[PDB]
RNA sequence: GAGUGGUGGCCACUAUUAUUGGGCCUAAAGCGGCCGUAGCCGGGCCCGUAAGUCCCUGGCGAAAUCCCACGGCUCAACCGUGGG
RNA sequence: GGUGGGGUAACGGCCCACCAAGCCGAAGAUCGGUACGGGCCGUGAGAGCGGGAGCCCGGAGAUGGACACUGAGACACGGGUCC
């Protein structure tokens, strides 16, 4: 036989050159400022994934059934992504739009450590945001709802000081 | 006397041996039963066994046929036509790797 | 034309006879199981060659259309055999010499053969001693040892 | 092996009882012939270096078990490809600790801690019983070691019974039949580390082996292969189990 | 449809779904009996000794009566030959077709360029292997009787 | 020849339902039809039905009330487990319940409904939705 | 030499080809025959694992035993007959189940002289 | 998009290999016609058996590879503990 | 295939002497072509179709063809003999 290759964890579109799509993408990137299409496309599979879990087990029974639709309804709404209260169904309705608001880049600019998507993108790639205590630098990390909170400046960064040029700036919004 | 098969002996004796019954010959491992097609050589058969094998893709079953030769003692002497109960032995010729223990309906 | 058969329970050897008696009916299938292409490819399953020049021709393109395609006579390294190959291009007919080395490689065409209005050509030319033939064309290089 | 035996052990290639990392290395160590079966034993070294963590390279620990640190079933081991398995007591006495090397209920081999006086005996099932020459009767138990008795008591034995040895002087104190009531431990199979009494027992013809029934604390009823019930008492266990 | 000619006849015969003799039938069992056995004894055929005994004496099948001996099934005209030994020894449709087979071959033989004619032979006689075949099936014939037309 | 009398029987029913008919009557009657028109009767496909004896096999006489999309028998008769009666419903079946699958099974003949109620497996022998 | 692995062909009369080398565990050797002579005469064989064969080669005496369950060491004259091969009795050669004439009258061999090295016979009588 | 093009191969496209699921009056395709051996498919009811078939339960089908949750490398790829 | 032996660590037409005519085959023998087998890998909604170098388990080989010594284990890749 053969030994196992590492597969890549998106999808690429069927058809390359087909317009509503690319309006609907060109519309997604330019208001969350995302780098290239595969990473857009990353995200995607990601929803993808969870679709094709809860129509599988929407028709299945047994034990082994009921511990994977719990463990899926766990780590959904550990994520965020969905309320306290929610029930199987609910996985069918979410969208694209749902799992974007979770980056770790957009969730900087809600929270106005930044004016600017992109600013947030390089207050993040050079290192001055702490998570939890610790510091992330990969502005595409899934943020997760226990540890939204505590989401503040590096207390070594320049900027953990209310005196600063720039961060006058960014508070006068 | 009993060889772990829970069936009747034979009626008369013999003096092979290679026969179970009488002789030293030893059984041990797998028990077939079959129908008798062949018995031109000396003290020996060849017994036929029908089953059906599964064709996946095709989702419909086929049928398909094994022979094995097998010792033929004189106290028992099968002929052709008839059901025979088989049991497994070390080897005793080439293609002999079974004895007939027991006819189960004469032809 | 009754019912497809055989549809019995107990059918299945005669079923997948039938199945495999009318494959070889399909002509990719018998090319490939029989090896028919590898018996006669003068590149003998590469996807490239490399060759020696022989001489220069020119193609007349089929009808409806007109002019005169650049080509070269190659003989191959591997077994010597002789085949015609395409300079795509224009003007890169004036790059060849007489006794150059090239690498050839497929055309392109439907079915892995010829294409346009030029058959019986089946290759197309691609580096030139060693060096890129759309270079030349384009320029940004020039052709080793004059 | 084209032309003679093996002598080494791929990590991948482990047996499944062990508690190892597969992908951390390339090698294993190839243990040495001894007292249990590969499927139920583990070399010693895995003990002294992965288990306890009384060391942390190799080489140290050779040079622990070289000083006599460690009795298995009382006796000094110092190889360190011993192989340690079933119902073995393993006692560290400088620090003044006993463990019972037990299947766990997945199928794998753990350390049950034990008090002082239980780490005397040693249960043994008796595997096979034979006559040798003098006219005495020779035991095999499960662990490969051997026992002679005299023609007087070849009626207080037979296979399947379960022997308690005083070690290391291997001096009989008590012997427990196979029969209904008796209380049973589960060492191998679906049904590992269940534990309870036996109920009814069927045989079959032609050399198939034979099955054994049995209920648990609550009630339920489940089989298993008779070679697999391990006999630890009466009608409670003589030995602490998990 | 026909074995060989293909061809969709529908006539034939239409019993009404009835259980007991009719009332208005005044003979008994051993009045019928003999009654078949003088038929037979006459020379008629198993076929014709019923034809005979609906058109002339009115009686309906023998098939109405239950067997005295064994209640578990209907008396037949076969049945009640058998029970005086008049049975006959090869069943009555085979003896008919060889007779016809018989007849047939000995006209081929002034005429050998009757070439429509053979076809019929061989059609009788594919009938009659098909037939034997069946009979030996059911143990109605010794395993070694064969039908050879130069006998 | 005749080679399976609950297929007609079927068949028969489909192609009378089709132009408006209010009875029918099926030839060969059988104790396995008869356990069929029971179960289809029983979910309202059909009304009332009855048996007719002549000196044959018998007659089956039904009362129909077009309630019936189509029906069918399954040849072969494949085997069924207890646990894969999904895949047969998305062959046979337009919706997640519609319809029944008939199953002939050691404890007699039911939907398959029932029979996935109790555990059991059995062989397919027809449909109707 | 001699080999002993597998027959080159199939029951159904097809042939074999071959497909490796011949293993030294699945050697042959000669086989010994004993002759009758004035004194004996046996070698040792060295097999597999490191055991040892006692191979006999020339014999003088034999040990016969009667129903009783007595047994005299006689010598042999000659041999009567040998029914595993035809020309064994002309030549001498002592095997298995072959007849022998000594002082004490005919005897039949029951012991294997190549494999274990002695000669051991049953009277006749 | 640190990649993006050319040539050859396999799958899909393809219900152009069709068990699920294709065709044969006029488009490729019903033997010129018939008889029949093996094979495949075979009418209704009653009794028995339990080979096929269905359910329950013992012993097996190494590890790695695949899916899920939790945990360790900043998250991930990767690795560990459990359930399949 | 049978009877009687030899040889082997061991059962066996594995090899001999003697006695018979068996054994396989259109449900494809024999012969020819191509290829190390598997866990697995690629693709597809699935049913399927194609591959099986790299990691693990099993097999075989040491320029081609034959043959031996020592040894628990070899007819031995960094041991021996012939063509
Ligand atoms: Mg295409
Ligand atoms: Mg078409
Ligand atoms: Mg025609
Ligand atoms: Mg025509
Ligand atoms: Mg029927
Ligand atoms: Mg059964
Ligand atoms: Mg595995
Ligand atoms: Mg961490
Ligand atoms: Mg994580
Ligand atoms: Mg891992
Ligand atoms: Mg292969
Ligand atoms: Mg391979
Ligand atoms: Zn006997």
């Amino acid at each position: 036989g053969d030994p196992k290759r590492q597969r890549k964890k998106y999808e690429t579109p069927p058809h390359p050159w087909i317009k509503e799509r690319l309006d609907r993408e060109r519309v997604l990137m330019d208001k969350y400022e995302l780098k290239n299409k595969k990473e857009l496309w990353k995200h995607e599979t990601q929803l993808k994934n969870f679709r094709r879990r809860a129509r599988r087990l929407l028709a299945a029974r047994g034990k082994q059934a009921e511990i994977e639709r719990e463990q899926l309804l766990a780590r959904l709404k550990r994520l965020g992504l969905l309320p306290e209260d929610a029930v199987l169904d609910d996985v069918l309705s979410l969208t694209i739009e749902d799992i974007l608001e979770r980056r770790l880049q957009t969730i900087v600019y809600k929270k106005g450590l930044a004016r600017t998507m992109r600013q947030a993108r390089q207050l993040i790639v050079h290192g001055h945001i702490e998570v939890n205590g610790q510091i992330i630098r990969s502005p595409s990390y899934l943020v997760l709802k226990e540890e939204e909170d505590t989401i503040t400046y590096a207390r070594t960064s320049p900027f953990a000081n209310p005196q600063h040029p720039e961060r006058m700036m960014i508070e006068k919004a | 006397r009993d060889i772990g098969l829970r069936i009747q002996p034979p009626a008369e004796k013999c003096d092979d041996p290679k026969c179970p019954w009488h002789g030293h010959l030893k059984i041990h491992g797998r028990v077939f039963e079959g129908i008798v097609v062949s018995d031109k050589p000396r003290k020996t058969v060849t017994v036929e066994r029908q089953y059906y094998h599964y064709l996946k893709k095709y989702e419909r079953y086929e049928l398909r046929r094994s022979r094995i030769h097998a010792h033929n003692p004189p106290c028992i002497n099968a002929k052709v036509g008839d059901r025979v109960l088989i049991a497994e032995t070390r080897p005793l010729s080439k293609t002999k790797h079974f004895v007939v223990v027991a006819v189960l309906e004469r032809a | 034309p009754g019912k497809k058969a055989p549809n019995g329970e107990f059918a299945g050897r005669k079923l997948k006879l039938k199945r495999k008696k009318f494959r070889w009916s399909d002509i990719r299938y018998k090319r490939r199981v029989l090896r028919l292409k590898e018996k006669s490819d003068p590149l003998e399953g590469a996807p490239q060659a490399r060759g020696i020049v022989l001489e220069k021709i020119a193609v007349e393109a089929k009808q409806p259309n007109s002019g005169m395609r650049k080509a070269v006579r190659v003989q191959l390294i591997k077994n010597g055999k002789v085949v015609t190959a395409f300079c795509p291009g224009d003007g890169a007919i004036k790059f060849i010499d007489e006794h150059d080395e090239v690498i050839i490689e497929g055309i392109g065409g439907p079915k892995g053969g010829s294409m346009g209005d030029i058959p019986g050509i089946r290759y197309k030319v691609v580096k030139v001693n060693r060096v890129s033939l759309k270079e030349l064309v384009k320029g940004r290089k020039e052709k080793p040892r004059r | 092996a084209r032309k003679g035996p093996k002598r080494h052990l791929k990590r991948l290639a482990a047996p499944t009882s062990w508690y190892i990392e597969r992908k951390a290395y390339k090698w294993a160590v190839r243990p040495r012939p001894g007292p249990h079966n590969m499927r139920t034993s583990i070399p010693l070294l895995y003990i002294v270096r992965d288990y306890l963590g009384y060391a942390k390279t190799a080489r140290e620990a050779r040079k622990i078990l070289n000083e006599g640190k460690f009795l298995v079933d009382g006796r000094v081991r110092k190889d360190y490809k011993f192989p340690v398995g079933i119902m073995d007591v393993v006692s560290i006495p400088e620090t003044g600790e006993h463990y019972r090397v037990l299947p766990n209920r997945i199928g794998k081999l753990i350390l049950h801690p034990i008090s002082e006086e239980e780490a005397n005996i040693k249960p043994l099932r008796i595997r096979n019983k034979r006559m040798v020459k003098g006219a005495k009767i020779q035991l095999n138990f499960h662990d490969g070691t051997n026992h002679l008795i005299p023609l007087s008591e070849k009626d207080n034995y037979f296979t399947s019974y379960t022997v308690l040895m005083k070690v290391p002087e291997r001096e009989i104190l008590e012997v427990l039949p196979f029969e209904k009531g008796a209380y049973v431990f589960v060492t191998q199979g679906k049904n590992v580390a269940r534990k309870g009494r036996i109920v009814e027992i069927k045989k079959f013809p032609m050399g198939w082996p034979d099955v054994v029934t049995i209920e648990d604390e609550e009630g339920e009823l489940f089989d298993t292969l008779k070679e697999y019930a391990f006999v630890v008492g009466r009608d409670k266990p003589r030995i602490s189990l998990p | 449809a026909r074995m060989h000619a293909r061809k969709r006849g529908k006539s034939g015969s239409k019993r009404p779904p009835r259980t007991a003799p009719p009332i208005w039938l005044e003979y008994t069992v051993e009045d019928i009996e003999n009654l078949v056995v003088k038929l037979r004894k006459e020379g008629y055929s198993t076929a014709m000794i019923g034809t005979i005994l609906r058109d002339q004496y009115g009686i309906p099948t023998v098939k109405l009566f239950r067997d005295p001996d064994n209640p578990n099934r209907k008396l037949t005209i076969t049945r009640i030959l058998e029970k005086h030994g008049l049975a006959p020894e090869i069943p009555e449709d085979l003896m008919f077709l060889i007779k016809r087979a018989v007849n047939l071959r000995k006209h081929l033989e002034q005429h050998p360029k009757d070439l429509h004619s053979m076809r019929g032979l061989q059609l009788i006689e594919s009938k009659i292997r098909r037939l034997v075949k069946y009979y030996k099936r059911k143990g109605k014939l010794p395993k070694d009787w064969r039908y050879d037309p130069e006998q | 020849t005749l080679l399976d009398p609950l297929a007609n029987a079927l068949s028969h029913i489909t192609n009378s339902e089709r132009v408006g008919k209010r009875e029918v009557y099926i030839k060969p009657a059988s104790k396995l039809i008869g356990e069929v028109l029971r179960v289809m009767q029983k979910y309202g496909y059909i009304g009332e039905f009855e048996f007719i004896d002549d000196g044959r096999a018998g007659v089956y006489r039904v009362q129909l009330l077009g309630k019936i999309n189509k029906a069918g028998a399954i040849k072969p008769r494949f085997p069924v487990k207890a646990r894969d009666y999904e895949r047969w419903e998305k062959r046979f079946l337009p919706a997640f319940e519609f319809g029944i699958l008939i199953v002939s099974t050691s404890q007699g003949v039911m939907s398959h409904k029932e029979a996935r109620e109790k555990g059991i497996g059995g062989r397919l022998i027809a449909y109707v939705y | 030499a001699i080999w002993q692995g597998r027959s080159l062909r199939k029951p159904s009369g097809g042939r074999i080809v071959l497909a490796r080398k011949k293993r030294k565990r699945e050697l042959g050797r000669e086989p010994s025959n004993t002759r009758v002579a004035e004194q004996d005469k046996r070698k040792i064989i060295r097999t597999y694992g490191g055991n040892k064969k006692v191979r006999l080669t020339a014999a003088a005496y034999a040990n016969v035993f009667d129903k009783s369950g007595k047994g005299r060491k006689v010598r042999i004259i000659r041999v009567i007959e040998n029914p595993a091969n035809r020309q064994f009795a002309r030549r001498n050669i002592i095997t298995k189940g072959a007849i022998i004439e000594t002082e004490i009258g005919k005897a039949k061999v029951t012991s294997r002289p190549g494999q274990d090295g002695v000669v051991n016979a049953i009277l006749l009588e």
